[PDB]
């Protein structure tokens, strides 16, 4: 489902 | 509170309260570029971590002491620091946030 890279993005990214 | 809202929206505290989390306010490509910058050791000893040459805009979210599910509470701290991420995959991208110096 959600990959390790996608998790990082949802949890830490906020441009 | 920015932290209480983003943690919720991002599904970080919808089924539990997460102690800490950091949000980076830079473009995704710029953050992904860190996987080719200064290589350093990770907290755990492994060496697939990288530090940013420059500082970046970030918000630190820290749970308070009285916080408890279902009412999580966070202390918001904005700052500009170097980030340290662990990379993996092809393409080589960040998968974990190790720290911020």
């Amino acid at each position: 489902k959600e990959t390790a890279a996608a998790k990082f993005e949802r949890q830490h990214m906020d441009s | 509170n920015y932290c209480n809202q983003m943690m919720k929206s991002r599904n970080l505290t919808k089924d539990r309260c997460k102690p800490v989390n950091t949000f980076v306010h830079e473009s995704l490509a710029d953050v992904q570029a860190v996987c080719s910058q200064k290589n350093v050791a990770c907290k755990n000893g492994q060496t697939n971590c990288y530090q940013s040459y420059s500082t970046m805009s970030i918000t630190d979210c820290r749970e308070t002491g009285s916080s408890k599910y279902p009412n999580c509470a966070y202390k918001t701290t904005q700052a500009n620091k170097h980030i340290i991420v662990a990379c993996e995959g092809n393409p080589y991208v960040p998968v974990h946030f190790d720290a911020s110096v």
